[PDB]
C-alpha cells in the first residue's frame, strides 16, 4: 500500500524531469525520493 | 523511598518481602530501546495560467472592450493617441499606471479605421519540496524536534512557533515494529496577505498513531489536490465561431496541482554498536 | 513469587491499568517508562489475569483512509 | 536563483512587457528616452527609483525600429555553520550553558533569552553508556522582518532523552530541507519554441538546500586523574 | 476463567458499559483502545450477559437521506 503511493508519487516526479524540455531555462530538479526503499 | 542524587532505592522489609522485590526491580530495570524517526515530506505544486483577449475599436462603428485584459481598448488608445501627439508619457497621464504595470504581449494593428489590440499571457510556475526531520529518542518518551522560527501572534500578543516540526512517542513493542504516535507539520509565515489581526501561517499539518516494521517506510497521510478554472467575456453570437469565434472573446484560464506525501520511517535501536553504524 | 511484571506488547500500560482496576476491584499498577504492568496478587488470581491481559494486548488494525472531494461548478 | 528575461518592444506593432524583470519595458524606454534628450535624470523621473535599485546585466539593442531588452541575474549564496557546546556536571544533577542574548518580547514585555543553550541531565547506567535528557537549540534574533507585535527568532530545537555509550558519538536528530521553485511568464504559443521560445518568456528559477545533523558524545570521569587529561 | 473479555463488533465499548451498567447494578468495563468488553462476574451471570451483548450489538442502517429544494420567483 505504502509502496504503490511511493512509487506511483516517484513515477510522476521522474515524468516531471522528462516533461521539462532542454533549450529552455527551468529548474533544476530535486533528487528523487530514494530507488532502494522497498 | 528514593535517593534522586545517587539513583538509588532504599526498601526496608522483611528478608522475605526483599527477596520477592529483588526480582520485581531486576525485571522492571531492564534496559529500553531506542528509536530512530524519520519523516519525509515531499510536496509538488504547479499549475500554468493563459489569459489572451482581442479587442477591437471602431470610431465608425464602435468598440469592444474588455477589462481584465490588464488594459482596456478604451483606456490604452486614449495612451496612445497621447503619446503620438507629446512624444512621450508624463507620469500624469491616466494610462501610465496602466501601462507600467503590464504582463505579456500587446500587439496592436491598425487597418485602415479599424483599431485592433492582442494582449496574451501565458504564465506557469511550479514549485518541490522535500522535508526529512529525523529524531532519535528512547522509546515511551516523547520527543520533539523544532526547525522553524517563532513569531508574534496578537489576541497583548502571544509567542507562536512556525516551521518543521516533529513530534513523536515511540512505544517498541514488541522485539520489531513500533507504536508512534505522530504529530508534526510543515507551517510557514505568509509574506503576502499581512493584516491588522496578525500574521497567518501556511499549515501543513498531520497527526496519527501508526504501528510500523522496524526496517519499513510506510506513508502516514498525503493530500491530492487539483484546480481548474475557466472564464471567458464575448461577444453572445459571434463568440462562439468555433475558430474565428476567439478574435471577439477574452479567455483566462487557470491551473494548479498539488501533490503531497508523508512517510514515515523508523528505526530501532537495540544496542550500541547498531547506533554507531 | 508474589508479583509478577508483565511486559506489555501493542497495548499501553497506563491504559491497562484501568481497564484491570476494574476487574481486581488485588493491586495492578504500571511502569510509564518500560511500558510494563506489575500486578501482586495470589497465584489464583495471577494465572486468571494472565488470560485477560493476553486477550486484552493483542495487535489493533490499521485504516487508510481516503477522501474524494470532486466538484465542478459553471455558468454563463 | 536564477531569474532572466527578454522583454522587446516595438513602435509600429506592440511591445512585450514582463514586471518582475526588475525593471518593465515600458518604464525602461521612458527613462532611457528622458536620458538622452536631458543628458542625465534628476530624482523626480519616475524611472530614478526603478534603475536606482536593479541587480544584473541589463542588456538593451536597437535594430532598426525594434527595441529590444535583456535582464539577467544569476544569484548564489552558501551558508556553513558548526556550533560544539559542551558542559560537565554530575549525574543526575541538571546543568544548562547559554551563549546568547536576553532579548525583550511583548505580551508589558517579557525577557527570553536567545542563543546557543544546551539543558542536559545526565544518568550514568552503569558502568558504561549514560541516559542523557537532551535539551538544546540554536536560536537568534532575526534582524528582517521586525513588527510592533516584537521581535521573530530563528529556532532549531530538539529535545529528547537517548541513552549513548561512554566514548561514542551519537545522531540526536536532523533535517535534510530541499526546495526548488520556478516560474515563466511567456507569450503562449511563442514561449513554448523549444530553443527560441526564451526569447518571448521571463523564467525566474530558485532552489534551497538544508542539511542539519545534531550529535551528542557523552563522556564519563569516574576519577580526578581522567578528568585532568 | 472469571473475567471473559469480549470483542465488540458493530458496537462501542464505552457506549456498552453504561448500559450494561445497569443490568449488572458484577463488574462490567471496557477497554477503549481495543474496543472490547471486558466482564466479570459468576459463571451465570457471564452466560446470561453474553446474550444481553449479542442482541445489543447487532448491525446498523444506514440512511442516505436527499432533501430537494426548489423555488421560482417571477415578478413584473
Amino acid at each position: 500500500l505504502s509502496k504503490e503511493k511511493y512509487t506511483r508519487y516517484r513515477q510522476e516526479q521522474q515524468q516531471r524531469i522528462d516533461g521539462k524540455s532542454k533549450a529552455l531555462v527551468g529548474s533544476e530538479d530535486l533528487p528523487v525520493l530514494d530507488e532502494n526503499t522497498f | 523511598t528514593a535517593d534522586e542524587q545517587t539513583n538509588s532505592l532504599v526498601i526496608t522489609a522483611d528478608q522475605s518481602v526483599q527477596e520477592k522485590l529483588a526480582t520485581v526491580i531486576a525485571r522492571l530495570d531492564i534496559r529500553r530501546a531506542q528509536v530512530l524517526v524519520e519523516a519525509i515530506i515531499v510536496e509538488v505544486q504547479d499549475g500554468n495560467g493563459l489569459n489572451l483577449g482581442v479587442q477591437w475599436a471602431n470610431k465608425n462603428v464602435g468598440a469592444q472592450q474588455f477589462t481584465n485584459t490588464g488594459l482596456p481598448i478604451f483606456n490604452a488608445a486614449q495612451g496612445v493617441a497621447d503619446y503620438k501627439k507629446n512624444g512621450g508619457i508624463t507620469s500624469a497621464n491616466p494610462a501610465w499606471d496602466m501601462f507600467s504595470a503590464y504582463n505579456g504581449m500587446a500587439a496592436g494593428f491598425f487597418n485602415g479605421d479599424w483599431g485592433v489590440l492582442l494582449t496574451a499571457l501565458a504564465s506557469n510556475n511550479k514549485n518541490d519540496i522535500l522535508a526529512t526531520p529525523s529524531i532519535v529518542t528512547l522509546d515511551n518518551k516523547l520527543a520533539s524536534f523544532n526547525v522553524g522560527q517563532d513569531v508574534p501572534v496578537l489576541s497583548t500578543v502571544e509567542r507562536k512557533t512556525v516551521g518543521t516540526k516533529l513530534k513523536v512517542t515511540p512505544q517498541v513493542n514488541e522485539g520489531d515494529a513500533v507504536l508512534l504516535e505522530i504529530e508534526q507539520e510543515v507551517s510557514s509565515v505568509d509574506s503576502s496577505s499581512n493584516s491588522t489581526l496578525g500574521p497567518t501561517f501556511n499549515t501543513r499539518t498531520i497527526q496519527n498513531a501508526v504501528l510500523v516494521k522496524t526496517g519499513e517506510t510506510v506513508v502516514l497521510g498525503g493530500l491530492l489536490d487539483d484546480f481548474s478554472k475557466e472564464q471567458v467575456s464575448k461577444v453572445p453570437l459571434l463568440g462562439d465561431i468555433p475558430l474565428v469565434g476567439q478574435l471577439f472573446r477574452y479567455t483566462s484560464t487557470e491551473r494548479a496541482k498539488r501533490n503531497l506525501m508523508v512517510f514515515i520511517r523508523p528505526t530501532i535501536i537495540r544496542d550500541d554498536d547498531v547506533y554507531r553504524s | 513469587g508474589n508479583t509478577r511484571v508483565y511486559y506489555l506488547k501493542y497495548a499501553k500500560a497506563t491504559n491497562l491499568v484501568e481497564v484491570l482496576t476494574g476487574v481486581s476491584e488485588v493491586a495492578i499498577t504500571a511502569d510509564e517508562q518500560t511500558n510494563s504492568l506489575v500486578i501482586t496478587a495470589d497465584q489464583s488470581v495471577q494465572e486468571k489475569l494472565a488470560t485477560v491481559i493476553a486477550r486484552l494486548d493483542i495487535r489493533r488494525a490499521q485504516v487508510l483512509v481516503e477522501a474524494i472531494i470532486v466538484e465542478v461548478q459553471d455558468g454563463n
